[PDB]
RNA sequence: AUUGGGCGUAAAGCAAGCGCAGGCGGAUUGAAAAGUCUGGUGUUAAAGGCAGCUGCUUAACAGUUGUAUGCAUUGGAAAC
RNA sequence: GGCGAAGGCGAAAACUUAGGCCAUUACUGACGCUUAGGCUUGAAAGUGUGGGGAGCAAAUAGGAUUAGAUACCCUAGUAGUCCACACCGUAAACGAUAGAUACUAGCUGUCGGGGCGAUCCCCUCGGUAGUGAAGUUAACACAUUAAGUAUCUCGCCUGG
RNA sequence: GGUGCAUGGUUGUCGUCAGCUCGUGUCGUGAGAUGUUGGGUUAAGUCCCGCAACGAGCGCAACCCUUAUCGUUAGUUACA
């Protein structure tokens, strides 16, 4: 009823956010349970840098972490302190003897990943910014980076029991069915004093074509 | 131009499942030098509708002259079986009306009016009749030129 | 000469039993049999007034949008006008939405420019159906917007074979504050023109001489040679 | 709803025709001037009110002046 | 299609006769206009009065069917439908649009009358119609036959 | 542990439909309409054409895999 063709888009038309091969069917569960904690901690702990994504590879208890962020300057910080904190935190979270190497790379139109977009939209909603103006702020955040058409929805509660009053933004070419579309969909569950609110963003990295295979 | 809203009301139609919850707005713009107009707009949020109706109204500016600080001549503006009276009210009472009619007169460049309403209390034909009556005032030189006698009358 | 009465020779009669009575005020006392015959002197006076008025308007760096929408005759001869005097021409009337919404003409003219560029830049990868799509887009945007297909300027004046023949022409005419002049017939409502031109169009000589005189009026305001009212010969060409 | 509204579907034209009480009437002209204007006087009260002043600390209040206000009696006019 | 005041007028045939359409400086010289009151008429059911009653159906009564038929089905079937008289005098008699009066783009139809002429076409005026201008009803729409324009008179009208 | 009418997320009904939404502006006195509709033409708003219309977006197709003939690629523990 409400589905986005992103599982088939990620993996055969694009890559995964956590990709790794293995020969056993038992450690896969342990690795998938272990790496999600690292990913979530890195996302929540570093929002001033707007960490776009983290790639995790796990082979034989060997964990390697790569980071892509919209504002990588805050990852390093002034006098290079935050970089040392990040390195030690990631080295310790993966194991005492687990190897770790990291490089800092940027992406064109850095604020094109729906994750940080939804996080900042929720922050604006709960940061003295009215819902319409928070919507506009999220729209500028995706747009001023250099991204294509925008879909923004905020569902849940208005501190009441009514379900027939809300606002939603659609602007531009966002085919929900095109596999080769480069669409990022993210959701945030924000805790308000009256419930949980879902902030969802569909952002186009670019209307991609002739690139339908994995890279 | 002030671009002031005068009337908002939620208008809904029946479609394939559900109804059209949406509130429309209507703004009267003026400059108090004579120009005045009105414009309607539809939106699902307050500020968007406010701005759309502001620009729609500002697209319409109709100038009218000053007489006794009010309209040129007495006229009962009629529209949709709705009547609103407008008169060259002498400046001895001030603008005595509700906020809507006071604003409508003020953006018309007039200082005072004597109000009189005829018909239903629904507001959109009130606005239509008031605007029709206000805009249809006469001019001395125009009727002078039109008539066989042309000095001022 | 200038708007010679010699042209005023066949501008009489149309389809009868269908006529606006308020035209009898502007044409002549028309008999009970609906005699669509036009007077000569008043038609000539109004035609000369329209001639020199559009001349002085176009001398103000304006534009006279020549519109041809009748069966084939008016359209073909308006295209001949366009190839004779540098003015816009109509193959098919625009469906509306040109002047009051300027973006709607700009998108069409840009789409046509890019369509021409695409047709001239790549033709090997295209399939027969894709080429048909491209050509049909070109044709659509050329006929869905006739006066605005490669230019964005707003016309300062437009004509029409009949001011009641085209709803969109009247809409985008009354949107602007311009002296709209048109070829008016007895079956036409006279309340849509600035200077009424009571004259025939079913007679081909009548309409072709009228709009050629309009062409000469706009050309003499554009400093180029003019042919009718300066050559005594009336054109004889049936209404194609 | 004279001022200050309707009668096709949200009052509705009489069920239809004819008529008085009563109502009004086409043109010119003359009498008369009730209607009409006009010229006036009487009275329509002081107190009350409009405009004005005084005092009560100030008006509240009290006093106060030009003015109200409707009849009759009076020269005319011919437009109906 | 016309006429009749509405009610209405259709197998034909005759008579009395209301009234009509066309054009008349033609005659009294306003004799006018309507209408509360007032006069007359007034589909029809159904009432009784005298006949026949051809037929049928209110009512009534059986078989159905039904959750049940004196509803939709039918058969039997009276008042009545028929006529003469009154009374019933109400109607979707509503165009839910009063009567007398004069005027308002046209256009396409019809009937009647006047003129004319193979027919005819045509013009004149009405009657009978409409789309639609203008004008007028919130709107639906009317619109030369108005719900347009205006005078006299009357009747109807303020929440369920 | 419920309060799913407090909800997020989630899918399903119609139905993967045969259409859908949105802006510009125009037409209505407001509800609203327009395009987006209709004739040809499809699974489809598929497109053309015409129409106050002009386009922007969504759903079916679209990349994706899956599918078949050939050519071709490396070469075992294949084939041979």
């Amino acid at each position: 009823q409400k589905v986005n063709s992103n599982g088939l888009r990620f993996g055969i038309n694009k890559n995964w956010i956590s990709r790794w091969t293995a020969n056993s069917h038992a450690q896969t569960a342990k690795w998938l349970i272990e790496d999600e904690k690292i990913r979530n901690l890195f996302f929540v702990n570093y929002r001033n840098a707007q960490v776009s994504n983290v790639e995790i590879e796990r082979t034989q208890a060997t964990v390697d972490v790569f980071v892509y962020a919209a504002q990588p300057a805050f990852l390093i910080g002034s006098e290079n302190k935050n970089i040392q904190k990040i390195t030690k935190q990631i080295k310790q979270i993966i194991g005492r003897t687990t190897n770790l190497d990291l490089t800092i790379n940027e992406i064109g139109s850095p604020m094109l990943s729906a994750r940080i977009i939804a996080r900042d939209l929720a922050n604006a909603i709960e940061a003295r910014v009215p819902l319409r103006t928070a919507m506009r702020q999220s729209l500028i955040k995706v747009l001023k980076a250099g991204a294509n058409g925008i879909k923004v929805l905020v569902s849940g509660r208005l501190n009441g029991a009514e379900i027939a009053r809300d606002k939603m933004y659609i602007e531009g070419n966002m085919p929900l069915s095109t596999l080769r579309a480069d669409i990022d969909y993210a959701l945030e569950k924000a805790q308000t004093t009256y419930g949980v609110i879902g902030v969802k963003v569909w952002i186009n990295r670019g209307m991609i074509y002739t690139k339908g295979l994995n890279r | 131009f002030e671009e002031r809203i005068v009337k908002l009301k939620r208008i809904s139609k029946t479609t394939k499942g559900g109804r059209n919850m949406r509130f429309s707005v209507l703004v009267v713009v003026g400059n108090r030098k004579g120009k005045i107009g009105y414009g309607i707009a539809k939106a699902l949020e307050v500020p968007n509708a406010i701005k759309k109706a502001i620009k729609a109204a500002h697209n319409s500016l109709h100038t009218i002259e000053i007489h006794k600080g009010s309209i040129y001549h007495e006229v009962i503006g009629r529209s949709g079986a709705s009547r609103v009276l407008l008169k060259p009210a002498p400046q001895g009472t001030g603008i005595i009306a509700g906020g809507a009619i006071r604003a409508i007169i003020e953006l018309a460049g007039y200082s005072d009016i004597y109000t009189k309403n005829l018909g239903r209390n629904t507001p959109i034909n009130m606005i239509h009749a008031t605007m029709d009556g206000i805009l249809k005032q006469l001019s001395p030189r125009r009727v002078a030129i039109l008539r066989n006698k042309n000095l001022n009358e | 000469s200038l708007a010679k009465l010699g042209e005023m020779r066949t501008h009489v009669g149309m389809v009868k039993r269908y006529w606006n009575p308020k035209m009898g005020f502007f044409i002549e006392p028309e008999r009970k049999h609906n005699n669509d015959h036009f007077v000569l002197e008043l038609q000539r006076q109004s035609l000369q007034t329209a001639y020199n008025y559009v001349k002085e308007v176009a001398q103000n760096n304006g534009q006279i949008l020549f519109v041809g929408t009748k069966n084939d005759y008016v359209k073909k001869l308006v295209n001949n006008i366009a190839k004779r005097v540098d003015v816009a021409f109509i193959t098919q009337r625009w469906l509306g939405g040109t002047l009051t919404n300027f973006k709607t003409l700009s998108i069409s003219i840009n789409k046509l420019n890019k369509l021409v560029e695409k047709q001239a830049e790549n033709a090997a990868d295209l399939t027969k159906k894709e080429n048909l799509m491209l050509s049909r887009e070109i044709e659509r945007l050329e006929k869905f917007f006739g006066g605005v297909k490669s230019l964005k300027r707003l016309p300062n004046l437009l004509i029409v074979d009949d001011p009641v023949y085209e709803k969109n022409a009247v809409a985008e005419a009354n949107i602007l504050r311009i002296p709209v002049v048109a070829l008016c017939n007895t079956n036409t409502n006279p309340e849509l023109v600035d200077f009424i031109i009571p004259a025939n169009n079913h007679q081909p000589q009548s309409t072709c001489l009228l709009m050629n005189l309009l062409a000469d009026a706009v050309a003499e305001a554009k400093a180029m040679p003019t042919m009718f009212a300066y050559k005594p010969d009336e054109e004889i060409q049936i209404e194609i």
